[PDB]
């Protein structure tokens, strides 16, 4: 969506872009969270016949 | 098991009616048993656990832990 | 077993193998009598019914309930699901002598010793002093050895600095996703109750020093000591087979020192003057009277290989620095000058192990990576590096572009009305307009950083 | 203005924006929840009255007997909180409920006067709330965490994605009741409606309205538009709205009252159609074929014979419409189709469903609830009046019927427990709707699809089913026998009741322990919001889309406050000032804005009113007297933001410090820092251990004065007033008689006590500091907690931060510490223990405590009492006799080695074992106090005479300190009584006191008065010997004790863990790093002062842990101890206080844009003396959320302090003497230290005690154990060229006992040899094999 942050973290920025910016940032710790138990089990797989 | 039945139903009246913990020493006074038969009777009678017991959330706290089998000596006694 | 307070801790094995039991003596005392064939039926198939659970309960649409408000656990669950006796007590289990504590940052010692502790030696250790006392017949038995090791003399001590000497003890950390996880080094005696590890192969374990609390496994045979003295030190498995390129490269305090003490400016305080010789440079530098980026005229003795493994000297006028001179008595009789005149910084000093470990050695590589990380260790502290407010800048640019970037969305606000503009063709023009605005941002604080 | 602790000492606070009511508070969500559950209710329609309305009256199958209930009350506690946290016995409260019993006659229909009993029957126990928040349960507080669960709503979903990927757009309606079957409509791929009554197979749609005795014409008349067809004798002529022939080709000539309208084969456009709508066209001439091949709706039957010609859902045909005719039916009621806009789906229900009547729908029903049975119809008509029709067997949450008036848009807010049959056709007619594309999907994660499952309505739902469990048992001792001698007391029982609540207060999973570190980690597990539950959001289905947060989530749930790994931000934390309505949904306060002047008053809003109109944000400007400064005012439309005029905001919040919860609110610089270590801030804060004597911190909140006294760690004074004693365990005050109770005089003793233990093993003081008697009123603080210094919050304590680089110690992210630390006790935690002695009788000798142990030297036993007990204060140390003990010995069995060496030498060795209380691995210290319990039954024998006399020196003493106050007010009313009585001045003192009864004067009132008072001396003996007795009855009867077990000793521990070299302890914005070894004040660098660098951080974390906070909060904390500095300075001389008054006003009004207006003109000289000794180690700055200093304040506030507007200046190295090449900030700012110790975590093993199957060495915390590996160190070394050591870890030192055995002998000799047996675990594996009944074998080599 359309209207991105005007300041930076030095200037200080306002409660919305902070309210939006949680959308991608707990979004992204869920997907290092939950990828891991496939990408461990793909390396069971791979080691598993051998 | 007929026994511990007429002490549950007086334990039970007599928590009804007076309204705290069945004391053992009214149930010896009224019933005319030793205080001692009592214990030995409210001792025994108690349901086993088993053996899986689920304490925690996550499915790696369960029993074969804990528990220690006291047949199995120390190494240092044998040398 | 009986609990310590009293409690009896049985199986639902138990109540399988007792009702199965049970039902069959009842079913033996319904066929020695004149029963009715459909109590003889009902008895059958209960019978079947408890067997078939007894084998495995749970599995089929419904289950045995009214143990203790669970579902119940049989015989074959063990085996099958998570729970797994293989994977518990068949393929890796519980195994005596081991500890794990806090990992702690000091360097303190050469490569191939990394920092135990006092306290887990003085513990794990402790039958091998046993041993190693009773032969020497500093006491009678060892029961009185169990006295005269937990009174803790110092002669315990000198005992098992007499132990620990040239053991190489193995180190994991959990998970062990590839190899070089598990390395062994020997311990040496530290105050405190905290391990410690080699900082410069820290690439290896993955890890950052918050915690976790990696494990210390203790071998006790003499071909366990054999196989922890070959193939578990890192100097004997320095590259992994994955990449075309070693992990025992650093990116850190060093490799920011480096770059710093590599670095050249024109400036004041004696450049372009020529001295004989790169230790009378250092000798100068140390001297006080000189600059670290200054351009100083040093002749470097070169050496060059032969076609069998000869060297030949050739000393010329070549333009250097005080550091590279520093960095050329750092190596030992080896590399030509052409690796030493550029700015080292990431990619380099991982072109010059890649370049050590293949031409010239194995020991003189593991030498020359220990005087790279010591004097990395040396003129990072030299070089004292801060981050302030000042440090970091914004120009008087931004205000411009958020000028102009509100200026065209409020052009695209007055061409929104005309009718013939779309949600997407909108939708694309906005992110090509803040996609160059952020480009122009980026663009003016590369040009705004480089400078100055 | 300002309260008195204010007055003492007051902080700077910045203030950009101008504040309205402040934080209101805290922990108004768990109590209201009870208040809303225990208190009596008038109306009766709340708490526990609506399910004794719910459930009773009760009648039996006879009906010749009911049951009926009035009211309840509930009585006094036995024990206090203080008894019941020292000991600790299941504190409750117990209930009261009266009961009638109504017989019936026999002869009369309605004989009520029979028999009409009134008695009290007892129910069970009623656990009530320490009103600071802790859930007592026998020693150990708790509390119960708030659910959150979808609840009862119709809502819609999709079905898009995975499933159907044929590309077909499939919706459901599930309808969600309270306590019954879940009721699932969902679609079908082939254009139909199925049904999932409680779904494990499909319905059809009709099979549930034909059940409900309706017949075919029925529906097609309520659901389907008829549309008539009419004949006159040669044509077919239809009655067309003109709004219906969109999107339909015209295949033939329209010739309505003139010309032809449209072509053959053109489709009807706008203009067409508007002229057919002009036009008003009652009849339209269709040809033959365009009704031959419709469905009818009514059953046109044979006027001749009576047969039927064509039925229902029957196609149409040539020869049939001509049978129509010939028979005279010119009524043909055509039901309308239209593919494309309406909905036909139900008529093809109606082709695919063969049932016709109640009775071919209600077999099929009753078969699909429970398959195994020949079909009746009286069972399944009674089940389905029990499943859709019942009210005591379903209960529908009239807040969820409101809720379904809502989504349904009606206007009615009550309804009843039962389904009415036109909700379903309702429901029915909208998933048409919204399968027509007329609906909206609504989204699972709205605010109004949730509840919050709170304390009370929880305590509800245990007593509803704690209540089910016993009104079976009730019935049927109802429907049980004889009616005149039985009694209804020995018929409710109490066991299910008060042991469902005790077990579902101390077995479920939400019921867990609470965290005692620091109070803010308190407050936080007290208002906690879970997701999982009794069949809530499991982990194993969690929502990957419910998972990220929602956008109306601004300002009810705070979006960062969770635990990384398992434990996922599914489960949350509610923000600061949102609270709950009594519906159960979340909801947020507005002030009003009429006409752009923004007035005072405030509304709350719910979840379903937010995104109708505009909601304002606090960043905007504001201008005086009410209007706005800019044109363009940034708002929150629907949920997104916009740019627009004045005129149409209608609301504005009140500030921006609400979106995040308490713990990140503390944070004062959250503005600046990114998210991901904001939310990792949160789980660095609630694991944090206060040290022994911290200070007051510098960089803090204006919030951290509601934190406070607001959780309840503090001591709150009751309604104020002088105090009379300070004491280090006792402090009184003497409250004024203007204030004072009416009855008697009230002086408010606080008998604090000191030391208290908790599970998480920390140590906990109250710290009494105040001074010598001061006026003090209402809401002041009176003892600092262990976490907070005045009144505010003092977690931790400021170091001073000089992030450079040095020698490879400060590498990736550690610590280099000072050795000052260790000299004043800094960073010094107390970790206190608790431990137990067990005395149960054996069937050969009960256990005994004596001091006299055989086998033992008496070095050891000199610490202990002449009972076998050590000593309080005595050092102890790892090996020592903590409680003596004997235990009884059997027989002697030995090796004839042993009984040679018994003959030899010559040791009876009796049976006496030595089973005393030992420390393993025994961690020394100091014994706090010991706590003996006693038995009923069992002398106690001489110990616990000295706690007896402790027990009775915090007894009556103070009591009789209390009755020594008001006996002298008693004195002085018996002097005011003398001097009026007559004229006695000089001979009253020189007379002992008990002489002033003898005295006789005349008679008049003064007699009467004396005896008055010789009556109230007589009445406050015999109120005083009351509780005299009471109080020993209370200590004598207050030793319930488990059975089988004689008593029980515990010993407590002081270890005061100094500080070890490496430990886990970091600032607040989530470095978390390790603490390296500590480098002496020498080598470390330094300043032009002489000072030496406290502490040593990372220099290259700043730019890669994108954290900017920490060098501003550098700054401020340097400032700020540089304006304390000067302050010291100032003090070092003996200065004028006017020039120091002329300071600290400069000081106040620094500020140019600052609001609170400090009143300091009006402090006299002392205050301000008192405020300069507070403000020595320097003036602490608040900076509120959002709302951070430019930094043109931090340079302006650092040019105060003598800095060059750089803060680097002239670090000089401490091993060569030299300077930098370029400075490093020598600043202050705030850090905390963690609960991660490193001992406790730390453990390592040799020998020990083996477990049964595979002899499973045992591990963990406090067993003496080690580390296994997993079969990823399996790969790893398989992945070496070693071979054998993993199979030595495999067998030899795992399982094998044999190898093991000779290993030992191995070691202890010399020898270092491995020889490998066979490894038990496999012979475990290979007998579970054979258990099953299959061969396995071993082949011989």
């Amino acid at each position: 969506i359309e209207t991105p942050i005007t300041a930076n973290f030095r200037e200080g920025l306002n409660v919305l872009q902070y309210f939006i910016s949680t959308h991608g940032a707990r979004k992204g710790l869920a997907d290092t969270a939950l990828k891991t138990a496939n990408s461990g089990y793909l390396t069971r797989r791979l080691v598993d016949v051998a | 098991i007929e026994t511990i039945n007429k002490l549950n139903r007086i334990s039970r009246q007599m928590l009804q009616e007076m309204g705290r913990e069945p004391t053992p020493e009214e149930l010896a006074e009224r019933m005319l048993m030793p205080e001692d038969k009592i214990r030995k009777v409210l001792k025994i009678a108690k349901e086993p656990i088993s053996m899986e017991t689920p304490i925690g959330d996550d499915e790696d706290s369960h029993l074969g832990d804990f528990i220690e089998d006291t047949t199995l000596e120390l190494p240092l006694d044998s040398a | 077993v009986p609990l310590d307070g009293g409690r009896f801790a049985t199986s639902d094995l138990n109540d399988l193998y007792r009702r199965v039991i049970n039902r069959n003596n009842r079913l033996k005392r319904l066929l020695d009598l004149a029963a009715p064939d459909i109590i003889v039926r009902n008895e059958k198939r209960m019978l079947q019914e408890a067997v078939d659970a007894l084998l495995d309960n749970g599995r089929r649409g419904r289950a045995i309930t009214g143990s203790n408000k669970r579902p119940l656990k049989s015989l074959a669950d063990m085996i099958k699901g998570k729970q797994g006796r293989f994977r518990q007590n068949l393929l890796g289990k519980r195994v005596d002598y081991s500890g794990r504590s806090v990992i702690t940052v000091g360097p303190y010692l050469r490569l191939h010793q990394c920092g135990l502790p006092k306290k887990m030696a003085l513990e794990l250790f402790k039958p091998f002093i046993y041993g190693k006392l009773e032969l020497r017949g500093l006491a009678t038995t060892i029961k009185a050895a169990k006295k005269m090791v937990e009174r803790e003399e110092a002669v315990v001590w000198d005992i098992l600095d007499e132990v620990i000497r040239e053991h190489p003890v193995l180190l994991n950390r959990a998970p062990t996703l590839h190899r070089l996880g598990i390395q062994a080094f020997e311990p040496v005696l530290i105050e405190g109750k905290a391990i410690q590890l080699h900082p410069l192969v820290c690439a290896a374990y993955n890890a950052d020093f918050d915690g976790d609390q990696m494990a210390v496994h203790v071998p006790l045979t003499l071909e366990a000591q054999l196989e922890a003295r070959a193939l578990m030190m890192s100097t004997n498995n320095i590259l992994s087979p994955a990449n075309g390129e070693p992990i025992i490269v650093p990116s850190q305090d060093v490799v920011l020192g480096l770059y710093y003490m590599t670095r050249d400016c024109v400036n004041a305080k004696g450049e372009g003057m020529v001295l004989t010789g790169p230790k009378e440079a250092e000798r100068l530098y140390r001297s006080g009277l000189a600059s670290l980026h200054a351009r100083v005229k040093v002749r470097i003795t070169e050496y060059e290989k032969d076609a069998n493994g000869e060297l030949v000297a050739k000393t010329s006028l070549k333009d250097t620095t005080v550091g590279r001179a520093i960095l050329w008595m750092i190596v030992p009789k080896g590399l030509p000058y052409s690796i030493v005149n550029q700015a080292l910084g990431k990619k380099a000093i991982s072109k010059m192990l890649n370049t050590c470990y293949r031409i010239l050695g194995l020991k003189p590589t593991v030498i020359f990576a220990d005087q790279i990380m010591y004097t990395g260790f040396a003129y990072a502290a030299r070089s004292g590096a801060s981050v302030g407010i000042d440090d970091m800048v914004i120009p008087e640019k931004k205000h411009e572009i958020i000028s102009e970037a509100e200026a065209e969305v409020a052009e695209i606000q007055e061409q929104f009305q005309s009718g013939l503009v779309t949600a997407g063709e909108r939708y694309n023009k906005v992110i090509d307009i803040w996609a160059a605005a952020n480009d122009r941002v980026s663009k003016a604080m590369m040009d705004n950083l480089q400078t100055e | 203005v300002y309260s008195y602790t204010e007055k003492k000492r007051i902080r700077k606070d910045f203030g950009k924006r101008p504040q309205v009511l402040d934080v209101p508070y805290l922990l108004s969500i768990q109590l209201d929840s009870f208040q809303k559950f225990i208190e009596q209710d008038p109306e009766g329609q709340y708490g526990l009255e609506a399910a004794f309305r719910s459930v009773f009256p009760i009648q039996s199958y006879s009906g010749n007997s009911e049951l009926q209930y009035v009211s309840y009350r509930l009585g006094e506690p036995v024990f206090d909180v203080q008894e019941c946290q020292i000991r600790g016995v299941t504190y409750s409260a117990p209930l009261r409920v009266k009961l009638r019993l109504v017989i019936y006659e026999r002869e009369a229909p309605e004989g009520t006067v029979k028999d009409i009993k009134e008695q009290e029957v007892y129910m069970g126990e009623i656990p009530l709330m320490t009103d600071n928040g802790t859930f007592v349960i026998n020693g150990t507080e708790r509390v119960i965490v708030s659910q959150l669960h979808r609840s009862p709503g119709v809502f819609f979903d999709s079905d898009k994605g995975k499933t159907h990927s044929s590309g077909k757009v499939l919706y459901n309606a599930r309808i969600i009741p309270y306590r019954g079957s879940w009721l699932d409509f969902e679609f079908d791929p082939k254009d139909n409606l199925f049904v999932r009554i409680d779904r494990r197979r499909k319905l059809p749609a009709t099979i549930i309205l034909r059940a409900l005795n309706y017949t075919t014409e029925q529906i097609l008349d309520l659901f389907f538009e008829k549309v008539i067809f009419e004949i006159r004798d040669n044509k077919l002529q239809m009655e067309l709205v003109p709004e219906r022939l969109r999107g339909e080709t015209a295949s033939f000539d329209i010739e309505a009252n003139g010309k032809v309208y449209v072509e053959k084969g053109r489709r009807i456009t706008a203009r067409h159609i508007r002229q057919l709508e002009k036009d008003d066209v009652k009849l339209i001439e269709v040809p033959v074929e365009y009704i031959a091949g419709k469905v009818v709706a009514k059953d046109y039957i044979d006027e001749s014979t009576g047969e039927l010609i064509c039925a229902a859902n029957m196609e149409l045909s040539l020869d049939l419409l001509a049978k129509l005719s010939q028979s005279g039916h010119k009524r043909i009621e055509t039901l309308f189709t239209n593919d494309l806009d309406h909905g036909p789906y139900i008529s093809e229900t109606l082709r695919v469903d063969p049932t016709n009547d109640r009775l071919s729908a209600l077999v099929e029903i009753y078969r699909m609830m429970r398959p195994g049975e020949p079909p009746t119809r009286e069972a399944a008509e009674s089940l389905f009046e029990n499943l859709f029709f019942s009210e005591d067997r379903y209960d529908l949450s009239a807040v969820g019927r409101m809720k379904f008036n809502r989504s349904l848009l009606r206007e009615e807010i009550e309804g009843s427990g039962i389904l009415s049959k036109d909700d379903i056709i309702d429901v029915m007619k909208k998933l048409i709707d919204i399968r027509n594309g007329k609906g909206e999907v609504d989204d699972i994660d709205h605010l109004g699809n949730r509840r919050i499952r709170s304390v009370g309505e929880m305590a509800e739902n245990q007593f509803r089913v704690g209540l089910v469990r016993v009104e079976r048992a009730v019935k049927e001792r109802l429907s049980l026998g004889d009616l005149d001698t039985l009694m209804p007391q020995d018929m409710i029982n109490a066991k299910p009741i008060s042991a469902a609540v005790k077990e579902f207060f101390g077995s479920s999973q939400l019921s867990q322990f609470m965290d005692q570190n620091n109070p803010l980690s308190e407050i936080t597990h007290k208002r906690r919001i879970s997701a999982l539950g009794p069949g809530g959001l499991t982990r194993e289905r969690a929502g990957f889309e419910v998972r990220d947060v929602h956008p109306t989530h601004y300002g009810r749930v705070c979006p960062i406050e969770t635990p990384e790994g398992p434990n996922i931000g599914l489960i949350n934390s509610l923000s600061v000032y949102a609270q709950t309505n009594e519906y159960g949904f979340l909801e947020t306060p507005y002030r009003k804005v009429t006409d752009g002047v923004v007035t005072d008053e405030i509304h709350y809003l719910s979840a379903i009113e937010e995104g109708n109109y505009v909601i304002a944000q606090a960043n905007s400007n504001l201008d005086e007297e009410g209007h706005f400064v800019e044109d363009l005012v940034t708002c929150r439309s629907k949920g997104e933001s916009s740019l627009f005029s004045r005129d149409q905001v209608d609301y504005m919040d009140v500030s921006t410090q609400q979106v995040v919860s308490v713990g990140a609110s503390l944070i004062p610089f959250l503005e600046h820092d990114d998210a991901n270590r904001a939310l990792m801030g949160a789980n660095m804060q609630r694991q944090a251990v206060p040290t022994l004597r911290a200070d007051k911190p510098l960089v803090g909140t204006g919030m951290e004065r509601a934190v406070a006294v607001d959780s309840g760690v503090t001591a709150v004074a009751k309604r104020g007033g002088v105090v009379q004693y300070v004491d280090a365990s006792r402090i009184v005050i003497k409250v004024n008689e203007d204030e004072m109770y009416p009855g008697e005089a009230g002086i408010d003793i606080y008998n604090l006590t000191k030391y208290t233990r908790s599970n998480q093993n920390t140590c906990i003081n109250q710290m009494p500091c105040v001074s010598l008697g001061e006026p003090v009123e209402r809401g002041d603080v009176l003892a600092d907690g262990p976490s907070t210094d005045l009144g505010e919050l003092a977690l931790g304590q400021n170091m001073r931060v000089a992030f450079m680089p040095w020698n490879g110690y400060n590498f990736e992210d550690s610590i280099l510490v000072s050795e000052r630390v260790v000299q004043e006790d800094r960073f010094t935690t107390i970790h206190i223990q608790e431990l137990a002695c067990v005395s149960r009788d054996t069937k050969l000798g009960p256990e005994e405590i004596t001091a006299d142990i055989p086998n033992v030297g008496e070095a050891a036993l000199s610490k202990l009492d002449e009972s076998g007990i050590v000593y309080i204060g005595a050092e102890v140390t790892g090996g020592d006799i903590l409680v003596g003990k004997v235990t009884p010995k059997g027989e002697t069995q030995l090796t004839p080695e042993e009984k040679l060496l018994r003959a030899i030498f010559g040791e009876k060795a009796s049976d006496v074992k030595d089973s005393s209380l030992r420390v393993p691995n025994g961690v020394s210290g100091t014994v706090i106090d010991v706590q003996v319990f006693t038995r009923d039954g069992v002398e106690k024998d001489k110990r616990a005479l000295e706690i007896e006399e402790m027990q009775l020196k915090q007894a009556k003493k103070d009591l009789s300190e209390e009755l020594q106050i008001l006996e002298a007010g008693l004195f002085s009313r018996i002097r005011a009584v003398l001097v009026a009585g007559g004229v006695e001045a000089e001979k009253l003192d020189k007379l002992p006191r008990d002489r002033w009864l003898e005295l006789g004067l005349t008679d008049e009132e003064k007699q009467n008065q004396l005896e008055q008072l010789a009556e109230q001396y007589d009445e406050l003996k015999h109120e005083f010997e009351k509780k005299l007795e009471a109080k020993r009855r209370k200590i004598t009867q207050g030793d319930d004790l488990a059975p089988g077990v004689l008593k029980i000793v515990k010993v407590y521990l002081a270890v005061k863990r100094r500080i070890q070299p490496g430990d886990k302890m970091a600032g607040r914005h989530g470095n978390k790093g390790v603490i390296s070894k500590i480098n002496p004040i020498e080598d470390m660098p330094y300043d032009e002062n002489g000072t030496p660098v406290d502490i040593v951080l990372n220099p290259l974390g700043v730019p890669s842990r994108m954290n900017i906070g920490q060098i501003l909060e550098t700054h401020l904390g340097m400032a700020a101890k540089g304006i304390g500095d000067k302050i010291n300075a100032m003090l070092k001389q003996q200065q004028e206080v006017a020039k120091l008054r002329e300071f600290i006003q400069r000081a106040y009004d620094l500020g140019a844009d600052v609001r609170q207006k400090v009143d300091l003109s009006t402090f006299s000289d002392e205050e301000v003396m008192r405020l300069a000794e507070n403000l020595r180690k320097g003036m602490p700055i608040a900076t509120p959320v959002f709302d951070g200093a430019k930094e043109a304040e931090i340079k302006e506030l650092l040019k105060l302090g003598d800095l060059p507007t750089s803060g680097q200046i002239r670090l000089y190295d401490g091993r060569t003497g030299e300077q930098f090449e370029r400075p490093v900030t020598v600043g202050y700012m705030y850090m905390l230290k963690l609960n991660h110790l490193v001992d406790d975590k730390m453990h390592a093993r040799s020998t020990g005690s083996y477990s049964l199957v595979t002899q499973q060495p045992l591990g963990g915390k406090a067993q003496f154990g080690g580390q296994r590996f997993g079969e990823m160190e399996v790969w790893a070394l398989e992945a070496y060229g070693a071979a054998y050591t993993l199979q030595e870890m495999l067998t030899v030192k795992s399982d094998d006992v044999n190898g093991r055995t000779k290993m030992y002998k191995n070691i202890v000799d010399g020898n270092h040899q491995m020889e490998p047996g066979m490894p038990e675990s496999f012979n475990v594996l290979l007998k579970e094999i054979r258990s099953l009944g299959i061969n396995i074998e071993l082949e011989d080599e």
